[PDB]
């Protein structure tokens, strides 16, 4: 039950008690995801419009 | 109208409780995967406790205490008794036991050999028994070499404990036996002891000069009904109940089952369950737990009671299923979900 | 002095963000118009509160915050609310139609079209910082914006601010205050793509805040207002070290050091006490031992789980009020002998303690009672994995039938991303089991 | 400013649409001349969802009235709130549709559709952020059924990413005008299954049986049947028309009610439904019991014959919201077999402080239940009974239609039935 690194200031204090010792995607890659999904939405809508045009 | 689910089809006890619940016309059984339930008769292994108590508008209750395995595992119980100050290492009612890991894998190998050598040098009875939870595989021997080589041949954890060389023998027969007590702990953590126990007797005369024939040393109902040749001679099914066992203790020993044995049993049950209460109690939890336990005891020739093991998913004596199961519904289920005596239990009061 | 920028995404983040800055102002003595009499350095300064507030030449203290929602009705309450004077208009960003509780819609469809605008506004705040620490991102798991647009923002923040730390405050979905059937989908999708970008995330289960509000505050049917005022109390306890003089958790880097030894297991459990009802006749003030013992009662945890059956990797005790180190250690010693506190072997069995003498501030007319001392315990337990298990289970139920999946695929997401995100959660659950189970 | 554009087509469509605008206009404080005379700000909070604001603080419904004969819309323009509609939004012909789907969809309807679309486009171009469209129509006639589904097809082509909602009256031989109603309904269901995001199925027999057996109206009329639809339409749009802790967005509603794209056909319900003992207060338990009772539902489908995929309940009035949650959870937990277990928490509940006219409180029910398949089974049976002999087919082949088109429509509706039955037997 040891207290270490005790700090005291006007607005409080802090310390540490030790009871026992121990034993990314680039900017380009993000644009490709976003544009890939956008292209899939445009393709799905184009199929809908091709269906409605038929 | 209360609802419950069943997730252990192999449970004889709760199959009856499930049969009684539906018999009250006020409980409805759901599919095992339906989450809107009041009661769960859960599986024995990997019961998903984390998914309980998260359905709005439902008080949920389960028939298992998360953490009771610490008491119902062979190796876990040994570690719990040696490490829990409430029980201490000098506990008088538990045989000197050691946890031994097979060499193909802390481990108390050297600590066991120290006490073994001590007994061998002191002319004392030095017979031990090796067993594991993965057994139906038990070995009784008086040589430390054999016990250790038997564990290395396996691949799971084992435990070696002192074999009671002076067990109490019933007459006629000169035969060993063990006592089984059923204990029900409800959500409030009241410890109830079923007034009815069973003695699983060995239909073979005890022989301390031949631990090879494990039929007169292991009182299991399976070994006695498979490898024993006097099964069903003295008592039906090698099962003697308290009434007969008590009258025997009076005619032969001039004592009663309450004084000579039962006080010690009640003491052991209290000590074991009160010890783990902080670790498994569902008092301030989002769900509630209850559980039935099977305590197995040994008695020696000094009328001293020893704790053998604690079973978390025990079966019941065929002749006692009705009374006990109904007892589970009365104090365990209906106490939380009331329906629209002279209790069969013995409340072991304590300090919560 | 180093600055922290707060980002509030979606309805949950915005309303919670609003409740936090209301509390910060009362804590630092900042009026709604932005003026601060106690600040003697007019139009500047490098004080502890300046990590969250910039200053104008006219003495206005302006939050270092950005509010983003894909629909304008929630942020309009900020534009016309009590603290409408704190934020300048550029700080409040709104679209015209939301993500419809659809992760793919907030991440791909709508996120692609507003991401570069959000970054530009964040860049404007960053350019006011002489030493930016990082970001605090508030959002919900279930919302389409909170889940979908946040994960996109987190990706871009790691690109534009590589050396900056990022803490989350995430609202875990609870059926008692949720009308979205697909929130388990959104929660897992956003956790998957955000995991490698968050250095420390504080999950708040709405189910827990709901029950605390009903059990302790006698609120029959709590609202978002009741929930947010309590959530902002906890948030204030957690961020106080950055806004006040002290030596514990003084920068965002310290949150990771003191709470996350394993990078993937960065979800500390928060426990707060005491929560006393203001309508009460008058409460008996709890001692350091009683409030500290309460930190080990599941009923005061931000996520309902059982730490008795996990293993601790770290533990921070953050006290606010009349507390001295002597009483803390005396209460802890009493608790170690009475509680089940199992630490992992590769970590020390210790407690870092922070005490700020200023007792918790309570919003006048709110529900919380003024207490003399309170504590917020931050512990990294494997037991919080129960929350992931619950969430994963609901995910599996719907995904086995592909229920609702067409809505996501219809916004340009591939079905494979569902199982890719699910397999990540399965790994996350394996790591917890390898750390806290024998 | 999430605007909805309303369209009502045919006789049934315009008579029910008329009463709908009558009911909600009263709720929002709009009088017959479009002037607001309410007393609460909540009435104008979301008024722009269904109304446009003109000069002089007037409010004009965003509604387009369509028919191939003048008669019905003449009545509307001369009705109670007839003056409230934009005169330019009346688009009608003179030939009629002869209760003939082919005439509304291909011949007579085709001649008039472009002028209707010009009115739709004009209403949209003044929308700050158009949510989507809602159409009221019958499926048993020619204009509402045939031209209505043609309008939906063309609306979807021009606004492919907007939500399309309909209130659809399904025919019943017990409440019938002509024998060809099964033909018209089956052809329309084929369109709806493909093009609408949400369809409230209103069965004229359920409306009849409620008026007769519950309301105790000896000889129900179409006007009596429409009182129920008006009230039901006011309930399901309460989320959209008033503020509250609910978002209520057409797209958000669809995401939470439609687990599979083809299974977007709902059973609506309303409570109370009291006969004239009409002044008694109704408790939250009573509201919840009735709202879930089959007799209070309007698809003529017993929910006990299927399972709920999703459910949305809206409570209106000043009531114990705690008591509401309790009663809703009680109904689920006490009948959990009727809710699919592979969609957790599939029952959502909303509340609104403003009750309908003359009611302390009420509850509207929206159920996406696999039991709706029995409705399509009825239509499919009546259809095949005639089609197997090609009876009455000449009215349709005379308009350029081929038998093959009938066969395809039938197969799609039967497929739809097969889907409901497969999710009704599904398990975790
Ligand atoms: N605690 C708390 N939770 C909230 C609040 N607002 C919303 N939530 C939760 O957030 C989840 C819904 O996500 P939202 O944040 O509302 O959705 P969103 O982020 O705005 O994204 P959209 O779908 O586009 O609206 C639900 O689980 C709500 O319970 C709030 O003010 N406080
Ligand atoms: N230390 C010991 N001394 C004497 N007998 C012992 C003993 N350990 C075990 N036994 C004998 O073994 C039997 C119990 O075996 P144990 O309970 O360890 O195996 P098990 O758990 O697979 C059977 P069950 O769970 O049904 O009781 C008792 O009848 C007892 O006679
Ligand atoms: N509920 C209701 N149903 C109607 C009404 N008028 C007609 N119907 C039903 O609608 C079908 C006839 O369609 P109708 O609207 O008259 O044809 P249309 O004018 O060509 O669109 C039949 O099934 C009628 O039972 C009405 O006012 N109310
Ligand atoms: C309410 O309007 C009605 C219209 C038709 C009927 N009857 C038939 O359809 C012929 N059985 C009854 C009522
Ligand atoms: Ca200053
Ligand atoms: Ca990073
Ligand atoms: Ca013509
Ligand atoms: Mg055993
Ligand atoms: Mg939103
Ligand atoms: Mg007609």
């Amino acid at each position: 039950m040891e207290v270490i690194e005790l700090n005291k200031c006007t607005s409080g204090q802090s310390f540490e008690v030790i009871l026992k010792p121990p034993s990314d995607p680039s900017l380009e890659e993000i644009q490709k995801k976003l544009e890939a999904a956008e292209e899939r939405r445009k393709y799905q809508e184009a199929e809908l419009l091709k269906h409605l045009a038929e | 109208m209360y609802t419950f689910v069943v997730r252990d089809e192999n449970s004889s006890v709760y199959a009856e409780v499930s049969r009684l619940l539906l018999a009250t016309g006020q409980w409805k059984r759901l599919r095992k995967d339906n989450p809107r339930f009041n009661l769960m008769l859960g599986e024995r292994n990997r019961l998903p406790f984390g998914r309980l108590g998260h359905e709005p508008g439902l008080v949920q209750l389960v028939n298992y205490y998360r953490g009771a395995d610490k008491l119902c595992r062979k190796a876990s119980l040994v570690k719990l008794i040696k490490t829990s100050p409430e029980l201490s290492e000098s506990c008088t009612w538990f045989p000197e036991s050691y946890v031994i890991y097979p060499t193909n894998l802390t481990d108390e190998r050297e600590v066991f050999l120290a006490a073994y050598n001590r007994r061998r040098e002191g002319r004392e009875g030095n017979v031990w028994i090796a067993k594991s939870s993965a057994g139906a595989g038990i070995l009784i021997s008086s040589e430390a070499s054999e016990l250790l080589d038997f564990i290395d041949e396996q691949g799971q954890v084992h435990v070696i404990q002192k074999y009671l060389e002076k067990p109490l023998l019933l007459e006629p027969g000169h035969r060993k036996f063990d006592i089984r007590s059923w204990v029900l702990v409800d959500h409030l953590y009241n410890i109830y002891l079923y007034r009815e126990g069973v003695l699983r007797t060995s239909s073979e005369p005890y022989n301390s000069a031949n631990f090879q024939d494990k039929t007169c040393h292991l009182t299991n109902h399976c070994i006695q009904k498979e490898y024993s040749k006097n099964y069903g001679r003295y008592e039906e099914g090698n099962e003697m109940f308290f009434e007969e066992f008590n009258q025997y203790l009076m005619d032969a020993l001039n004592t009663t089952l309450e004084n000579s044995i039962l006080l010690q049993i009640k003491h052991i049950i209290r000590s074991c369950l009160m010890c783990i209460e902080p670790a498994i109690s569902t008092k301030h939890l989002h769900y509630q737990s209850f559980q039935l336990f099977g305590f197995d005891f040994m008695v020696d020739e000094e009328l001293k009671v020893w704790l053998i093991e604690v079973n978390g998913a025990p079966a019941c004596a065929q002749k006692l299923y009705a009374e006990l199961c109904q007892g589970i519904v009365d104090v365990a289920i209906s106490s939380v979900f009331p329906l629209a005596p002279t209790s069969i239990f013995i409340k072991l009061h304590h300090h919560h | 002095m180093r600055e922290c920028i707060s980002i509030h995404v979606g309805q949950a983040g915005v309303q919670i963000g609003n409740a936090c800055w209301e509390l910060y102002c009362l804590e630092h003595g900042i009026q709604p118009d932005g003026q601060m009499p106690s600040d003697k350095t007019i139009g500047g300064g490098d004080d502890s509160f300046n990590t969250f507030f910039s200053e104008t030449g006219a003495g206005k203290h302006v939050p270092r915050a950005v509010f983003v929602d894909l629909e304008p009705t929630v942020i309009d309450e900020v534009r016309t609310g009590t603290y409408r004077q704190l934020f300048h208009p550029e700080q409040l960003i709104t679209g015209k139609e939301d993500a419809a509780n659809n992760y793919a819609r907030g991440h791909y469809t709508i996120g692609k079209e507003i991401i570069d605008l959000v970054l530009d506004r964040i860049r404007k705040l960053a350019d006011q910082c002489t030493g930016l620490q990082g970001f605090l991102v508030f959002h919900s798991f279930g919302g389409g914006t909170g889940s979908g647009f946040t994960s996109l923002l987190m990706e871009r923040l790691s690109v534009d601010y590589g050396k900056k730390s990022k803490l989350e405050f995430s609202i875990y979905p609870a059926p008692q205050v949720s009308t979205a059937v697909v929130e388990p989908y959104n929660s897992i999708l956003t956790t998957h793509t955000t995991l490698e970008h968050s250095d420390c995330a504080f999950m708040v289960d709405n189910e827990a805040i709901y029950d605390i509000c009903r059990r302790n505050l006698d609120i029959e049917r709590p609202t978002y207002t009741n929930l947010n005022r309590l959530i902002s109390q906890i948030v204030s306890s957690i961020t106080a070290s950055l806004r006040f003089d002290g030596a514990l958790n003084v920068d965002l880097t310290e949150f990771q050091t003191n709470l996350v030894p394993y990078p993937r297991i960065h979800f500390p459990l928060a426990t707060y006490a005491p929560v006393i009802s203001a309508e009460k006749a008058y409460h008996e003030q709890l001692s350091v031992a009683e409030i500290t013992n309460a930190c080990f009662e599941p009923a005061n945890q931000m996520v309902k789980c059982d730490p008795r059956h996990g293993k601790y990797m770290a533990c921070c005790l953050l006290y606010r009020g009349d507390v001295v180190p002597k009483d803390v250690n005396a209460a802890i010693a009493t608790i170690k002998t009475k509680r089940s506190i199992q630490f992992v072997d590769w970590c020390p069995t210790g407690f870092k303690v922070g005490i700020n003498y200023q007792p918790p501030t309570v919003v006048p007319g709110g529900d919380l009672a003024k207490v003399q001392r309170a504590v917020c315990m931050l512990s990294n337990t494997t037991a919080i994995a129960e929350a992931w298990a619950r969430l994963d289970h609901k995910f599996d139920l719907m995904y086995a039938k592909r229920a609702f999946v067409h809505w996501y695929v219809g916004e340009g997401m591939e079905e494979g991303e569902f199982s890719e995100a699910r397999e990540d959660m399965a790994a996350l659950e394996k790591d917890y089991e390898e750390v806290g189970v024998d | 400013m999430r605007e909805i554009v309303h369209i009502q087509a045919g006789q049934c469509g315009n008579q029910i649409g008329a009463k709908f605008w009558e009911v909600i206009s009263d709720e929002h404080g709009i009088d017959p001349t479009g002037s607001y005379h309410g007393d609460s700000d909540l009435q104008l909070e979301r008024i722009n969802v269904y109304y446009n604001e003109a000069t002089g603080n007037k409010y004009v419904p965003r509604a387009i009235l369509v028919d191939l004969e003048p008669g019905t819309m003449d009545s509307v323009r001369s009705g109670p709130f007839g003056q409230i509609f934009r005169p330019d939004n009346f688009v009608f012909g003179q030939s009629g549709a002869g209760n003939n789907w082919a005439k509304g969809h291909y011949t007579e309807g085709a001649e008039l559709v472009d002028s209707v679309l010009d009115v739709v486009r004009k209403e949209s171009e003044s929308c700050d952020c158009l949510q989507g469209f809602q159409l009221t129509h019958s499926l048993g006639g020619g204009t509402g059924s045939g031209m209505g589904t043609l309008l939906i097809s063309k609306i979807r082509e021009e606004y492919p990413d907007r939500i399309m909602n309909t209130f659809s009256v399904m025919p019943s031989p017990k409440v019938s005008d002509t024998v060809v109603e099964p033909y018209n309904a089956t052809l329309s269901v084929h369109q709806l299954v493909e093009n609408t995001d949400e369809t409230y199925c209103i069965d004229n027999e359920a409306l009849y049986d409620i008026c007769f057996r519950t309301l105790k109206l000896t000889t129900p009329t179409y006007g009596d049947l429409n009182h129920l639809v008006s009230a039901t339409m006011s309930g399901v749009t309460t989320c959209l028309r008033f503020p509250g802790q609910l978002n209520a967005d057409l797209r958000k509603l669809a995401v939470n009610m439609v687990p599979f794209p083809r299974l977007h056909f709902f059973m609506p319900g309303f409570a109370p439904l009291t006969s004239r003992q009409q002044y008694r207060a109704l408790t939250v338990p009573e509201l919840t019991q009735q709202m879930f009772d089959s007799k209070n539902m309007m698809a003529a489908c017993d929910p006990r014959h299927g399972r709920y995929l999703t459910v949305a309940a809206i409570f209106r009035g000043r009531m114990s919201m705690k008591e509401v949650d309790e009663q809703m959870l009680n109904v689920q937990n006490k009948n959990s077999s009727y809710f699919v277990e592979w969609i957790p928490n599939n029952v959502k509940t909303a509340v609104c402080d403003i009750p309908p006219r003359g009611l302390k409180m009420s509850a509207t029910f929206i159920g996406n239940s696999t039991a709706i398949q029995e409705l399509f089974k009825r239509i499919s049976e009546q259809f095949t009974a005639m089609f197997r002999r090609k009876a009455f087919l000449h009215w349709y082949t005379g308009e350029g239609m081929d038998e093959m088109e009938f066969t395809e429509a039938e197969s799609n509706m039967n497929d739809l039935v097969s889907e409901y039955q497969q999710y009704q037997d599904a398990t975790a």
